[PDB]
RNA sequence: UAAGGUGAUAUGAACCGUUAUAACCGGCGAUUUCCGAAUGGGGAAACCCAGUGUGUUUCGACACACUAUCAUUAACUGAAUCCAUAGGUUAAUGAGGCGAACCGGGGGAACUGAAACAUCUAAGUACCCCGAGGAAAAGAAAUCAACCGAGAUUCCCCCAG
RNA sequence: AGGGUGACAGCCCCGUACACAAAAAUGCACAUGCUGUGAGCUCGAUGAGUAGGGCGGGACACGUGGUAUCCUGUCUGAAUA
RNA sequence: UUUUGUAUAAUGGGUCAGCGACUUAUAUUCUGUAGCAAGGUUAACCGAAUAGGGGAGCCGAAGGGAAACCGAGUCUUAACUGGGCGUUAAGUUGCAGGGUAUAGACCCGAAACCCGGUGAUCUAGCCAUGGGCAGGUUGAAGGUUGGGUAACACUAACUGGAGGACCGAACCGACUAAUGUUGAAAAAUUAGCGGAUGACUUGUGGCUGGGGGUGAAAGGCCAAUCAAACCGGGAGAUAGCU
RNA sequence: GUUUAUUAAAAACACAGCACUGUGCAAACACGAAAGUGGACGUAUACGGUGUGACGCCUGCCCGGUGCCGGAAGGUUAAUU
RNA sequence: UGAGCCUUGAUGUGUAGGAUAGGUGGGAGGCUUUGAAGUGUGGACGCCAGUCUGCAUGGAGCCGACCUUGAAAUACCACCCUUUAAUGUUUGAUGUUCUAACGUUGACCCGUAAUCCGGGUUGCGGACAGUGUCUGGUGGGUAGUUUGACUGGGGCGGUCU
RNA sequence: GCUUGACUGCGAGCGUGACGGCGCGAGCAGGUGCGAAAGCAGGUCAUAGUGAUCCGGUGGUUCUGAAUGGAAGGGCCAUC
């Protein structure tokens, strides 16, 4: 009996995977707990539709999200004032907020949370290399420039 | 009764033949089940006596399509 | 429609009527006890016993009406169990039972014939059961034909013992 | 035609041929009112646990036969003008 | 009537009157008869309704061969000196009759088989609820007291009231004989007989249903004949028999 | 005690007693296509089937045949494939 | 665990010899501190010649036209063979367990002033049992029948062309 | 001694049967053996030694072949 799985099932497959299974297994467990679905030409589109319309909806945000890496290294160097004393120890610092925030109002619309900083949060004046999670694989650098107030 | 909820399939006659082709009258069963189907539309357990053949008429439409087709017969479940 | 009538055995009695409520014939109404599907419950048919609502120059008890079951629909209600669903009450509408044959369907003999008998026959007959109509069933080709063509179903005559 | 009348009646009586008739209820036709139902046109759509199959039966004049066709109790199971 | 043969002491009939058994339909062939004749005749149906229409068909004028096929011939065989069947006989449609076929098929008659009903008011077994058993006997266990014993055992008298116990009416049954046998009676009467507190007997009502019941078992009983009840139906079963 | 109501009352049937055998309870068994029920509101000291027939003294030998019980190695063997 | 497949590891005494020469190709540096040589020892194979390999120790090397040899370097890498082990997959077989079909003639709740039924909870079982279709065996329990004729009656014997 | 006449197709005319059948047969055609030849040979001195039909098997076949070409199945001949 050919189903289509709704959760992930052990030795079956994943969700929207075509497995062929028995019967009894399928109509005493898998379908009334609403682990997968009779295999039937509706739902085998439907679920080729929503595989489609996943596969496009992620390949325009691959494409949407290396637009936004592009403009990232297009910047190459962005600026932030911050009040620093002598020897160029910086008072507070420069964290998610101040890099986000420095790069929405210089051109590209990045969030607090896409900001990545290795072990400190900038206390120093000088350059330093950001890194950015703009999706789950697509990474790119910018150099921040720690400018005295 | 020996009937099938989904089909309508029944209990018919015919002929034991033997090697000599001596007919006696027989019966010819249905092979009837009573399950426990989910209905998730129901939230509820429903049970039909149902033949092995009315059990892969289920799986080929599902429970509410079949549910539909007592109701419009007026059968009750 | 009428000069005669009040059915019969069946007289008699007391009466009705004759120009138009005598009678008689036809159409439509009224009344239509009790038993019987029988239906308020019961029951050994024509009987026994109720509940509720109403009436009483007598508002005791009797009279009168309703109250069966099932199906569909609606309203109110309402468990296990939160919702729900089941269940419960009421109302509206329908059914029920009877009866010729023909008709569609579910079951389905045997004697008999085979000069015995088992395959076969009798015969899908007899019978039992369900259902329906003035008819029922069937019916507008996934039908035939034979390279030509026909054009649903039903019935009759041939083909042909 | 036929029946009756004290025996066998065209002309005695009731009829018969023919010609007619309904206040009321009802059947069937058309005409017509009303409630409900939908005509025509264009673009579509085209009946799946089905057809087919294995097993056991039944139906076909046809007794499983070399046996097509139909139904299906049981197990299965397509194609898509 | 049946027989080789019946006065036969074989069958049948008391007598009379009325009734009572070779039919009917459709096929088929033959004879008679009629029409038409190498043709004859239409069926359903139409109808102007016993007319007329309708020739769909059917029989016949051609056969031979399994057939293809050939054809006054053909088949057989490689082929027949031949041989088999054919060619030289008029048919067909009515009407009447003689036979046959399918039908109950000349009439009457089984013992039975199958189907659907009705029956446990008789009787069998059981279930519930009631009733009955005169009179007379026998005298179990147990108990008390006395004797006895170391104690028990044991023993006597009394008490006690057991039992499919005994004798015997009612009640239940039915061993023998006579009578009766077109009875008083489709199972009895009379004289005797067995049980009679029990596995007893009986009233009222209930339950089991026909290949079924019930049976302390005899194939007993299941409404006066039970090795398969009764009634209605298949049904006019079949009857090489009388 | 019972029995052939209506030609047989007996030596026949039954009987207490004995034995074999089945039956773990939703028992075996029996009436029922089934549901339901009896067995039994019982539970192996119980319930069914079969035979024998108080009691006393007893009940020997035979498993080849037929019936039954147990066995799994091999041979043969159905649908199915 | 039988049979097919898949990465990847073992295994090869013609003779000239550093020496138990795997065929054929990329073919001048690989293998290394994600730690070799050399020693100590455990296990497996075996032609007791020696190969593969675990752990410890040690610490700056085993190496190429370098000459033999039909055919080259244990510097390294890719399709594989002679054969053998083990991880992935397919359909079987066998066992263990599970729960969710199904059974419950355990207890409980509700419908419900109900030893039926239904729904619900819970416990016990559980893919067993049971049932349908098919199939082999058994089956006087039931059923329909057969079980000859001739004959100095019939039967026995004998006979039947 | 040599051989396959224990031939194939037919058959005037008879016999014996209720029938189904069974029997005897010279001669004709084709082909054959033996004999120099005339000739003889269609089993065995003769008379027993047998089983109808149906159904089915095998081989052969100018037959049939359900639209048509095939095929299946049927016919015919031989045989079990
Ligand atoms: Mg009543
Ligand atoms: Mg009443
Ligand atoms: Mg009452
Ligand atoms: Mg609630
Ligand atoms: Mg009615
Ligand atoms: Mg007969
Ligand atoms: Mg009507
Ligand atoms: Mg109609
Ligand atoms: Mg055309
Ligand atoms: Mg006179
Ligand atoms: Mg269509
Ligand atoms: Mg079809
Ligand atoms: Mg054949
Ligand atoms: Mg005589
Ligand atoms: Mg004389
Ligand atoms: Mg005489
Ligand atoms: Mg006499
Ligand atoms: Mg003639
Ligand atoms: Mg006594
Ligand atoms: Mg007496
Ligand atoms: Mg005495
Ligand atoms: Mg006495
Ligand atoms: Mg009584
Ligand atoms: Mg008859
Ligand atoms: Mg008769
Ligand atoms: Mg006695
Ligand atoms: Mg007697
Ligand atoms: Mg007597
Ligand atoms: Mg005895
Ligand atoms: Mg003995
Ligand atoms: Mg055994
Ligand atoms: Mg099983
Ligand atoms: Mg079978
Ligand atoms: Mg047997
Ligand atoms: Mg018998
Ligand atoms: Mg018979
Ligand atoms: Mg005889
Ligand atoms: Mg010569
Ligand atoms: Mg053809």
């Amino acid at each position: 009996m050919q189903v289509i799985l709704l959760d992930k099932v052990a030795n079956l497959g994943s969700l929207g995977d075509q497995v062929n299974v028995k019967a009894g297994y399928a109509r005493n467990f898998l379908v009334p707990q609403g682990k997968a679905v009779p295999a039937t030409k509706k739902n085998i589109e439907f679920f080729e539709a929503r595989r489609a319309e996943l596969e496009a909806k992620l390949a325009e945000v691959l494409a949407a999200a290396n637009a936004r890496a592009e403009k990232i290294n297009a910047l190459e160097t962005v600026t932030i004032a911050s009040k620093a004393g002598d020897e160029g120890k910086l008072f507070g610092s420069i964290g998610t907020r101040d890099i986000a925030d420095a790069v929405t109002a210089a051109g590209v619309e990045v969030a607090k949370s896409e900001v990545r900083l290795p072990n400190g949060v900038l206390r120093t004046t000088g350059e330093h290399e950001v890194s950015f999670q703009v999706h789950s694989e697509v990474f790119a650098k910018v150099i921040v420039n720690v400018v005295a107030e | 009764s020996r009937v099938c909820q989904v089909t309508g399939k029944r209990p018919v006659t015919g002929n034991n033949r033997s090697h000599a082709l001596n007919a006696t009258k027989r019966r010819f069963l249905p092979n009837l089940h009573s399950h426990r189907f989910w209905v998730e539309s129901e939230k509820r357990f429903v049970t039909l006596r149902v033949s092995a053949k009315g059990m892969r008429v289920i799986d080929k439409k599902g429970i509410d399509t079949v549910l539909a087709e007592l109701r419009a017969r007026g059968e009750k479940y």
